[PDB]
């Protein structure tokens, strides 16, 4: 619980090509990419987007409070 | 400077996490010095024996509180990981701080050599009041990397065979550059590790093992280790070895003083707490300990159900979640409709795999009879502790187009429903101690094009003032707009649960709740 | 078992490992692979693991380690067997005490043979400087 922001990353991997092969155009126009996370290898792949070893660290809130 | 989730163990308790140890009573009155994960300043802890030494006759429940952490973390850290061996070199930073004292003690015994590292000349001259074994030559400055020089000279540029490392950065290169071959690498500290520092593979040329201590695991795994530390600090407790630290003792009064004091870094040795004195006698077997002022925090049994009718909904959803943090473990959420969306099967998902008692029901109460039916339920979970009334059918328009179906529809599930509660209740629930309902701000200002919400928030009050007067439980809480879930600006739902557990206290009826804009 | 094989010459074992050991990792790991696989190898530990080091060239060229696996209890241990050619006897002979006990217990057996007279220990280097022997 709580906002946790990156810190890490221990790979990213990016190829445009196979990104616009992955690509499905939807019902309506809008176009998605299917995304999967596996939390046991720690890899998340949506699309042609790989990231691995993402570290996330909690942030103490702002406490700005603004509402009394 | 330490976000509370870094420790380990799921708590979400979100607060009470400021502990360690204690030296106490045991339920039948004996003396014991415990260590807990979390939640050690307390009146009261909750350990399993497996954490719980017996405080010898010479010792003084004051001194007690200081052994056991710093011991067993120096035993873990040196018997059970480095294997010490009589007769090595061993070199610990900062010899004055519990942990430092606890190492040099062990060693000694075992007839090591030892360098300490200290940050100044008081707590050197304390050190060699201490242990008369220390030399002139075992002290270096702690405060520099200046210790580096100092150990590769007197150890002939051969080194140090452990290193009970406790600094960070540059400091901590300084330190791995003294292990010599078959050296042994301790590491208590937490910064470098967790910042991802790199460490120059090269030192493991020589052979060279480079811990990672963290003794805060076996609080919440590893049991079975947990008993090789366990009987080496009883050993060392019976052989003479293990021996109490210096102490500061400031009262339970004052523990901002002694945390302010600690911050400060100028203690030497402990910082103690003084709960309660302890008395002359041996065994006391005593049946409380001494009653004190606190600021009041609700929480619930586990035998007690809980009622939310329609729980389902928004603020049903983040209350029930509330409630779960309380202690809650057996609820009843109404809807008529049931789980229709995602959020409430994930929720319903969640709580069920923590263990909760969750259950769904349709039973309306806005019916006498689905009213008994809830509470036969909550009953066949438990006794029923408490009921929450969320319901609201909204049927808006300015009078013109409003009619008598939209009245008695909007009335239906708060108006009636509360009634038919409180009549179930007052007949077969002795054990209840909450009743709470929530009305609007509409109910007092009047917000236009709300006639009927009004005129069924408004009754929700007579019934919760009525019940109040005659002893029972009774509150009717005036909200605002709710925000993540009139100039009024809506509100964020942790604000709205830290009023709740401020509003479930007072003593008063109805209470309101809201922010103004600019 | 059929299920205890992967790769060594990718990156691959790494998430065979994680996947078929639930996501913890592996307790005990022996290593003496290059960098990139050997950063793989220690993604493998889990809590209160321990990575065993037999190679020399991440070693050697002092290449840097991240100090964030030790968050967990990992252990890291560089193994060097020469140290006991130089000293520490009294430690070899526990080493010696193992393999003896382990040869009259029937754990010790002989690896398969490739043999080279004398006359060819040419032909025995250019064999193994191949790397097609097993054994
Ligand atoms: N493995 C694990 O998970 C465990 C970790 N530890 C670690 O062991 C170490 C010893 O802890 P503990 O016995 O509480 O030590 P203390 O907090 O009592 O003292 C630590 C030492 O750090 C130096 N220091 C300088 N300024 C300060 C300051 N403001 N506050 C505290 N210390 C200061 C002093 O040594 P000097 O004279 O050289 O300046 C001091 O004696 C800590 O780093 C702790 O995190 C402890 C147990 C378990
Ligand atoms: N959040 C706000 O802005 C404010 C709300 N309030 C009051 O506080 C509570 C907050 O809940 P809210 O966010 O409005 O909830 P919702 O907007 O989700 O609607 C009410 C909830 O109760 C259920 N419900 C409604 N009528 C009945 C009924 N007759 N029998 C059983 N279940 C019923 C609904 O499910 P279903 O439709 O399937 O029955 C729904 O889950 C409500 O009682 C509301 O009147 C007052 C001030 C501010």
């Amino acid at each position: 619980h709580g906002l946790y922001l990156p810190t890490r990353v221990t790979a990213i991997h990016i190829d445009p090509a196979t990104h616009r092969q992955k690509l499905y155009t939807l019902q309506d126009k809008a176009q998605v990419a299917d995304v999967v996370v596996s939390r046991w290898l720690r890899v998340t792949v949506a699309g042609g987007v790989h990231i691995s070893g993402l570290h996330t660290e909690s942030a103490p809130r702002r406490q700005q409070e603004q509402q009394v | 400077k330490l976000s509370p989730d870094a420790i380990p163990g799921k708590w979400t308790s979100q607060d009470s996490l400021l502990g360690m140890e204690f030296s106490g009573r045991d339920a039948s009155g004996k003396r014991v010095m415990g260590l807990v994960p979390a939640k050690g300043l307390a009146t009261s802890v909750l350990l399993s024996p497996d954490f719980l030494w017996d405080v010898p006759s010479n010792w003084t429940l004051e001194e007690a509180a200081s052994v056991p952490v710093v011991y067993s973390t120096a035993y873990y850290a040196l018997v059970v990981r480095g294997r010490v061996r009589p007769g090595e070199t061993l070199l610990i930073h900062s010899g004055s701080g519990g942990v430092g004292q606890a190492a040099i003690a062990i060693a000694l015994s075992l007839g090591c050599r030892v360098f300490t590292t200290v940050g100044s000349a008081e707590k050197r001259a304390y050190l060699q009041a201490r242990f008369p074994q220390l030399d002139s030559t075992s002290f270096a400055n702690s405060r520099d990397t200046s210790f580096e020089q100092h150990v590769l000279w007197h150890t002939g540029g051969k080194g140090v065979d452990l290193v009970l490392n406790s600094l960070a950065e540059e400091k901590l290169q300084a330190s791995v550059r003294c292990l010599a071959t078959h050296g042994r690498f301790l590491e208590i500290g937490k910064f470098d590790l967790s910042q991802n520092h790199p460490l120059g593979m090269a030192i493991f040329l020589k052979n060279v093992t480079f811990h990672g201590v963290l003794l805060d695991a076996f609080f919440n795994e590893s049991s079975a280790d947990w008993r090789e530390v366990w009987a080496l600090v009883q050993a060392g407790i019976r052989d003479g070895v293990v021996r109490p630290l210096k102490c500061t003792v400031f009262h339970g009064a004052q523990v901002e003083d002694a945390f302010r004091y600690m911050a400060q870094g100028k203690h030497i040795g402990k910082v103690v707490v003084q709960v309660l004195a302890e008395e002359p006698e041996a065994v006391l077997k005593g049946a409380k300990p001494k009653l004190m002022s606190a600021i009041s925090k609700t929480f619930c049994p586990a035998h007690k159900s809980y009622i939310i009718a329609g729980g389902l909904g928004g603020f049903g959803l983040e209350l029930a979640q509330w409630l779960i943090q309380r202690g809650v473990q057996k609820l009843v959420l109404t809807s008529r409709s049931g789980i229709r969306t995602g959020y409430q099967a994930k929720q319903v998902r969640r709580w069920r795999r923590q263990g909760v008692q969750v259950q769904v029901s349709t039973s309306n109460i806005s019916s006498l009879e689905g009213a008994r039916g809830l509470i036969a339920e909550a009953a066949q979970l438990g006794p029923v502790g408490g009921v929450f009334n969320l319901a609201v059918v909204l049927r808006d328009g300015l009078l013109e187009n409003q009619t008598p179906e939209f009245f008695q529809d909007v009335c239906k599930p708060k108006y009636s429903g509360t009634l038919n509660l409180d009549r179930v209740t007052r007949e077969a629930c002795p054990e209840l101690d909450y009743f709470v309902v929530f009305s609007s701000v509409s109910c007092g200002r009047g917000n236009a094009g709300q006639s009927n919400y009004g005129f069924a928030n408004s009754a929700m009050e007579r019934i919760c003032e009525k019940r109040r007067h005659e002893g029972l439980p009774g509150l009717a809480v005036q909200w605002g707009a709710i925000g993540d879930v009139s100039g009024t600006l809506p509100q964020r739902m942790a604000s709205c649960l830290e009023v709740l557990d401020l509003f479930l206290n007072q003593p008063h009826m109805v209470l309101s709740s809201f922010v103004l804009a600019e």
